[PDB]
RNA sequence: UGUAACGGGGCUAAACCAUGCACCGAAGCUGCGGCAGCGACGCUUAUGCGUUGUUGGGUAGGGGAGCGUUCUGUAAGCCUGCGAAGGUGUGCUGUGAGGCAUGCUGGAGGUAUCAGAAGUGCGAAUGCUGACAUAAGUAACGAUAAAGCGGGUGAAAAGCCC
RNA sequence: CCCGGCGAGGGGAGUGAAAAAGAACCUGAAACCGUGUACGUACAAGCAGUGGGAGCACGCUUAGGCGUGUGACUGCGUACC
C-alpha cells in the first residue's frame, strides 16, 4: 500500500488534468434592476424575475 | 638569484601516495590494500 | 589550511549537468542520474561509431543490390564482375551512382557482365 | 569535543543508521578525524650544508653584480632622511647593509625604511641575501664573513 | 502599461489558488470579475481582491480606461511554508506544513 | 561532370568547383595538388570507368584549409569493475577545392 | 560529402495488381514483402516507407504444397481466461480468405510503426474485381 | 497461463548428402591520419633529432607523470569602482583532470611565475545537518448528546451575542 | 496618495549610487514549483540514450548552405555502487 518508486511530475500533471475548475457559462440579467445573477437564483438585491421578494 | 627562481634537484620530491582519491588515481577505493581480511582493516595486521 | 570546496564541486557538477541537456526528467536536473546518463551516452557513442561504420556499409550494399537487380544481375555476381575487371570503386560510390547516375551504373553493370562471361 | 559518550539511539530496531556517538566525525557539530596539534616544523641543516649554501649565495651575489663593497658606512645623525639621501645618492632602493660592528646610529635610522634592513655580520641569513635586490657590505664585514666561513 | 499587483504570503496553497487563477487568464476584466464573483472558493476571494486592486492601480498610478483592460499574466507561486508539529498516535510526531503563496496579477490595456 | 578518386584511404566523388574535406596532406595552405589516380570520370553521357586509374585524367585541387575537426569523446567504462577512462580526439583535415576535372 | 536519404514527401509509389491464382503462399508473400518494404527501389531507405501499393486479387485461389491445406493451423489468443483459438488453413480460406495473405505478409514485414504503414500499403481482395481502377495499376507477374 | 521442441513468417525446398564458384560477415587484417611506451642505430648525446621494428583490454596490485583548491614566500610587486572574488550564459583550447577570453548580475577584493605545506578533490557508508519533493490536494478533522429559526454586530455569521 | 476590512499585502511618490539594498533587508547557487514562446506528442510497447534522419521554427550569410532548439521514423542498447 506504498509506492515502489516516485511518480514523475509528468504523471502528476496528467492526473491533475481532470481537476480543472469549470467557470460558469454566463450570468443572467434581471428584467427590472438589470443586475447580474446566477440562473434561477434571486439577486443580491433581492430581485427575482422582475419581482422584489425580500428587502 | 631570486626566491621565485629556486628549484630542487630532479628526483628530490616524490609527492606521496594519497589513498582513496578516485578511480583514475591508480589507488583509491581500498587504497592499495585489497578486499576484506585482517590486513584490510583499520589498525589491523599481525604482529612481528 | 582548511580547504572549503563549494566552488570546485559546483564546477564539477555544472560540467556534467551541461552535457545532460536534452535528457528526460531527472537525468537533466538531478546530478547522480545525470552522471549515469552521461557515461551511458559516452559508452553508446563509442559503440555507435563502430556500428555506424557497419550500418552504412550494409545500407550501401542493399542499394547496390537493388539497383543492380534493376539491371538484371544480383549483387554477388555484380561485385564479382567488378572485381574480375579490376575496378576498385567501393560500395559508397556505387551506391551514390546507383541513386544519382543510372547510366553510369548501367555501364558498370555492363562492365561486370562482360567480365564475368 | 564537548559532549557525552551516550549512544544517540539504539543499536537495532530503529530505522536509522547505526551510530554510537554524537562526537563522531561523520556528524555535524562534533568532528575532526585527524585533528592537528602544535608541531615543530624546523628541520636540521648540516653546518657544512648551511655554509656551502652561504658560499654559493655569496658567489652568485658577486657574479650577478649585486655585491657592493664600501669601506665606511655610517650616518652622523639618527635621522632617517640622511640615510634616505645616502641611499638616494648611491642609486640604492632595496638594500641589505652588512656592518661588522652594530652601531646604533645606523640601526636606528634604518628602522622606518621598508626596503632597507641593516644586519650585523653575524646576523647574515640566506633568504635575506636572496630576497634583497642589492647587498652592500663593509670591508671589515667582508673580512668577517670570510673568516667565519672560509 | 503592465501594472503588476501582488498578494505576497497569501494564506492559501499555490495549487488551490492556481486552480482558480487558471480561469481568468486572458479574460476581459469585467468578465474576470464576474467569474471570480460567482466561483465558490476562497482562492476566488483572494484573487478577486488582487484583481480589483490591480484595476485600481491601473486607473490611478497610470492613466485610465478600465473598459479596455485585459488580464495579461496571472500566476501563483509558493511562499514560505511554516512548520507545525501535529501529534500522531503511538507517540510519534508529524510535521504538517501550513503553505502560503504569492499571487501576482498583471493586467494591461494592450 | 564528376570524378571518383582515392585521396586519403577512401574514394570521393567530386564535381567541378566543389570543396571536399579529406585527410591531412603534406601540402601547404596555399599550394596545388594533383590527383593523377582517378577511378571514374563521368561527363554528360560519356562515362569513363577506370580499369584502374583510367587514362590520362588528372584532377587539380587547391588546399583551402588545414584545421582539426570536432572533438569526439571516448568514454571507456566497465560497470562494477572499478574502471573508467576518458580521452578526447580531434582529427586533422585538409579542405581541397577542386579546380578541374580533366577528361 | 554525405550519403543519400529519401524523404517521405518526394517518394513516388506506383500501384500494382498481383494475381494470386494458383501460387505458393510463401513465395508470393515474400515478393509482396520485398515490394512493400521497398527493397527493389534504388533509393531504398530503411527509415522511410518507399514501397509500392499492391493489389492482390483471387486471394482464395492461393495454394500451398504438401498437406498444408489441412495441417497448417493458425493459433491466436483472445487475451482471456484460457481462450486459445485455432483454425486450420482450409477453414480460414473458406471464412476469411484475405487474412491468409494478410498474416503471411505481415510476418515478413518489419515490426513497429513503419511495418504497420507498409502493411497499410497492401490491398488484398478475395475476388477478381477491385475498386481501385482510379489509380491505374500495372500488372505484376512474378 | 498462450501456439510455445525452426526465433518468427513461411518453406516440399527456403530440408538432407556430395561437389563447385561467388558474396555477406568482427573493434580481426589491410589503407590513410594522429598519440604514446620500449629497444637498437646514427646526428654532437639542450641527454633532444631522425630512421626502423615492435608494443598500447585490464580487476586486485606495483611503477611513472600531471591537474585543481586553500594557505605562506616572491609581493608595500602586478591586476582592480572606465568594475575583484562569487553567480550565470557563450565561444575557443588540451590526450585528460582542466585552462583562457567574454556578455549579464555582483559591488571589493584578487593574485602571475617558481618554490613550500596540506582540514587537498564525494554519489553511495539503513552516512550527519538544513531545504524541498513523493504518495496528494489523498486519509483525517478526535466519541452517533442534536440541532432549527429570528434579530443583532461586522468587510464577512452554521459556529460569537440575544 | 490609491486598492484593502480606521487590515495583511501591494502600486505610485520620496530617500539612496543602487529599494529585483525595504527591515523575511550584501551576494543570492542547486534541488523544488510556476508563467510565456519554439518544436514534438492522442494506433503506439520496455534503463528513456546513442548512430542515422525528414519536417518545422529562428538567426545569419560566397545565396550553396551552415549555426541554434525540438526531433516523426529507424538500427543498436536489460542503470550505478
Amino acid at each position: 500500500a506504498v509506492q515502489q518508486n516516485k511518480p514523475t511530475r509528468s504523471k502528476r500533471g496528467m492526473r491533475r488534468s481532470h481537476d480543472a475548475l469549470t467557470a460558469v457559462t454566463s450570468l443572467s440579467v434581471d428584467k427590472t434592476s438589470g443586475e447580474k445573477h446566477l440562473r434561477h437564483h434571486i439577486t443580491a438585491d433581492g430581485y427575482y424575475r422582475g419581482r422584489k421578494v425580500i428587502a | 638569484m631570486r626566491l621565485n627562481t629556486l628549484s630542487p634537484a630532479e628526483g628530490s620530491k616524490k609527492a606521496g601516495k594519497r589513498l582513496g582519491r578516485g578511480i583514475g588515481s591508480g589507488l583509491g577505493k581500498t587504497g592499495g590494500r585489497g578486499h576484506k581480511g585482517q590486513k584490510s582493516r583499520s589498525g589491523g595486521g599481525v604482529r612481528r | 589550511a582548511r580547504v572549503k570546496r563549494g566552488v570546485i564541486a559546483r564546477a564539477r557538477h555544472k560540467k556534467i549537468l551541461k552535457q545532460a541537456k536534452g535528457y528526460y526528467g531527472a537525468r537533466s536536473r538531478v546530478y547522480r542520474v545525470a552522471f549515469q546518463a552521461v557515461i551511458k551516452a559516452g559508452q553508446y557513442a563509442y559503440r555507435d561509431r563502430r556500428q555506424r561504420k557497419r550500418q552504412f556499409r550494409q545500407l550501401w550494399i542493399a542499394r547496390i543490390n537493388a539497383a543492380a537487380r534493376q539491371n538484371g544481375i544480383s549483387y554477388s555476381k555484380f561485385i564479382n564482375g567488378l572485381k574480375k575487371a579490376s575496378v576498385e570503386i567501393d560500395r559508397k560510390i556505387l551506391a551514390d551512382i546507383a541513386v544519382f547516375d543510372k547510366v553510369a551504373f548501367t555501364a558498370l553493370v555492363e562492365k561486370a557482365k562482360a567480365a564475368l562471361a | 569535543v564537548t559532549g557525552s559518550g551516550k549512544k544517540p539511539w539504539r543499536q537495532k530496531g530503529t530505522g536509522r543508521a547505526r551510530s554510537g556517538s554524537i562526537k563522531s566525525p561523520i556528524w555535524r557539530s562534533g568532528g575532526v578525524t585527524f585533528a592537528a596539534r602544535p608541531q615543530d616544523h624546523s628541520q636540521k641543516v648540516n653546518k657544512k650544508m648551511y655554509r656551502g649554501a652561504l658560499k654559493s649565495i655569496l658567489s652568485e651575489l658577486v657574479r650577478q653584480d649585486r655585491l657592493i663593497v664600501v669601506e665606511k658606512f655610517s650616518v652622523e645623525a639618527p635621522k632617517t632622511k640622511l640615510l634616505a639621501q645616502k641611499l638616494k645618492d648611491m642609486a640604492l632602493e632595496d638594500v641589505l647593509i652588512i656592518t661588522g660592528e652594530l652601531d646604533e646610529n645606523l640601526f636606528l635610522a634604518a628602522r622606518n625604511l621598508h626596503k632597507v634592513d641593516v644586519r650585523d655580520a653575524t646576523g647574515i641569513d640566506p633568504v635575506s641575501l636572496i630576497a634583497f635586490d642589492k647587498v652592500v657590505m663593509t670591508a671589515d664585514a667582508v673580512k668577517q664573513v670570510e673568516e667565519m666561513l672560509a | 502599461m503592465e501594472t503588476i499587483a501582488k498578494h505576497r504570503h497569501a494564506r492559501s496553497s499555490a495549487q488551490k489558488v492556481r486552480l482558480v487563477a487558471d480561469l481568468i487568464r486572458g479574460k476581459k476584466v469585467s468578465q474576470a470579475l464576474d467569474i471570480l464573483t460567482y466561483t465558490n472558493k476562497k482562492a476566488a476571494v483572494l484573487v478577486k481582491k488582487v484583481l480589483e486592486s490591480a484595476i485600481a492601480n491601473a486607473e490611478h498610478n497610470d492613466g485610465a480606461d478600465i473598459d479596455d483592460l485585459k488580464v495579461t499574466k496571472i500566476f501563483v507561486d509558493e511562499g514560505p511554508s511554516m512548520k507545525r508539529i501535529m501529534p500522531r498516535a503511538k507517540g510519534r510526531a508529524d510535521r504538517i506544513l501550513k503553505r502560503t503563496s504569492h499571487i501576482t496579477v498583471v493586467v494591461s490595456d494592450r | 561532370m564528376y570524378a571518383v578518386f582515392q585521396s586519403g584511404g577512401k574514394q570521393h566523388r567530386v564535381s567541378e568547383g566543389q570543396t571536399v574535406r579529406l585527410e591531412k596532406l603534406d601540402i601547404a595552405t596555399g599550394e596545388t595538388v594533383e590527383f593523377a589516380e582517378v577511378l571514374m570520370i563521368a561527363n554528360g553521357e560519356e562515362v569513363k570507368i577506370g580499369v584502374p586509374f583510367v587514362d590520362g585524367g588528372v584532377i587539380k585541387a587547391e588546399v583551402v584549409a588545414h584545421g582539426r575537426g570536432e572533438k569526439v569523446k571516448i568514454v571507456k567504462f566497465r560497470r562494477r569493475k572499478h574502471y573508467r577512462k576518458q580521452q578526447g580526439h580531434r582529427q586533422w583535415f585538409t579542405d581541397v577545392k577542386i579546380t578541374g576535372i580533366s577528361a | 560529402m554525405k550519403t543519400f536519404t529519401a524523404k517521405p514527401e518526394t517518394v513516388k509509389r506506383d500501384w500494382y495488381v498481383v494475381d494470386a491464382t494458383g501460387k505458393t503462399l510463401g513465395r508470393l508473400a515474400t515478393e509482396l514483402a520485398r515490394r512493400l518494404r521497398g527493397k527493389h527501389k534504388a533509393e531504398y531507405t530503411p527509415h522511410v516507407d518507399t514501397g509500392d501499393y499492391i493489389i492482390v486479387l483471387n486471394a482464395d485461389k492461393v495454394a500451398v504444397t504438401g498437406n498444408k491445406r489441412t495441417d497448417k493451423v493458425y493459433y491466436h489468443h483472445t487475451g482471456h481466461i484460457g481462450g486459445i483459438k485455432q483454425a486450420t488453413f482450409e477453414e480460414m480460406i473458406a471464412r476469411r480468405p484475405e487474412r491468409v495473405i494478410e498474416i503471411a505478409v505481415k510476418g515478413m514485414l518489419p515490426k513497429g510503426p513503419l511495418g504497420r504503414a507498409m502493411f497499410r500499403k497492401l490491398k488484398v481482395y478475395a475476388g477478381n474485381e477491385h475498386n481501385h481502377a482510379a489509380q491505374q495499376p500495372q500488372v505484376l507477374d512474378i
